[PDB]
C-alpha cells in the first residue's frame, strides 16, 4: 500500500510591507545656524 | 469479477477523499468571500468562528484562516 503522507509540507509566508522611510533627525536649529553661517545665535544677535 | 467489486470500494474510497480536500478548498473560498464583503464596504464579520456553514464546508477549524491568511500574503506577494 502506498503511503498517503508526503514530504511535501505547508507554506506561511511573512506580512512584509514595506511603506515610505522616514527622514533623519534634520540637525538642531543651533547646529543648522552654526556650520551654516559660521557663528552661533547668540554670537548674531549681539549686532 | 472480483476485481470489479474490489474497485466499487477503491472508488468510495477516492470519494471520500475528495470530500475532504473539496471541503477544505470551499472553507477558503468562503472566508475569501467574507473578507471581500467586508473590505468593499459591508458590515460582516470575518472571525473564523461565524462564516456560514452549509455542509459543503463543516465546522471551521482555526487552522482554516491560517492556511487562508499564509495564502492571500502568497499570492498578494506575486504580482
Amino acid at each position: 500500500h502506498k503511503q498517503k503522507v508526503t514530504q511535501e509540507l505547508p507554506e506561511s509566508t511573512s506580512f512584509d510591507v514595506k511603506g515610505i522611510e522616514q527622514e533623519a533627525t534634520a540637525k538642531p536649529f543651533a547646529k543648522d545656524f552654526w556650520e551654516t553661517h559660521g557663528e552661533t545665535l547668540d554670537e548674531y544677535n549681539s549686532r | 469479477e472480483q476485481v470489479q467489486n474490489q474497485m466499487n470500494a477503491w472508488t468510495k474510497a477516492q470519494a471520500k477523499a475528495l470530500d475532504d480536500s473539496m471541503k477544505s478548498m470551499n472553507k477558503l473560498d468562503v472566508i475569501d468571500k467574507q473578507f471581500q464583503k467586508r473590505i468593499n464596504g459591508e458590515w460582516v464579520s470575518t472571525d473564523f468562528k461565524d462564516m456560514p456553514v452549509n455542509e459543503n464546508t463543516g465546522e471551521f477549524k482555526h487552522s482554516d484562516m491560517v492556511n487562508y491568511a499564509n495564502k492571500k500574503l502568497a499570492e498578494i506577494d506575486s504580482m
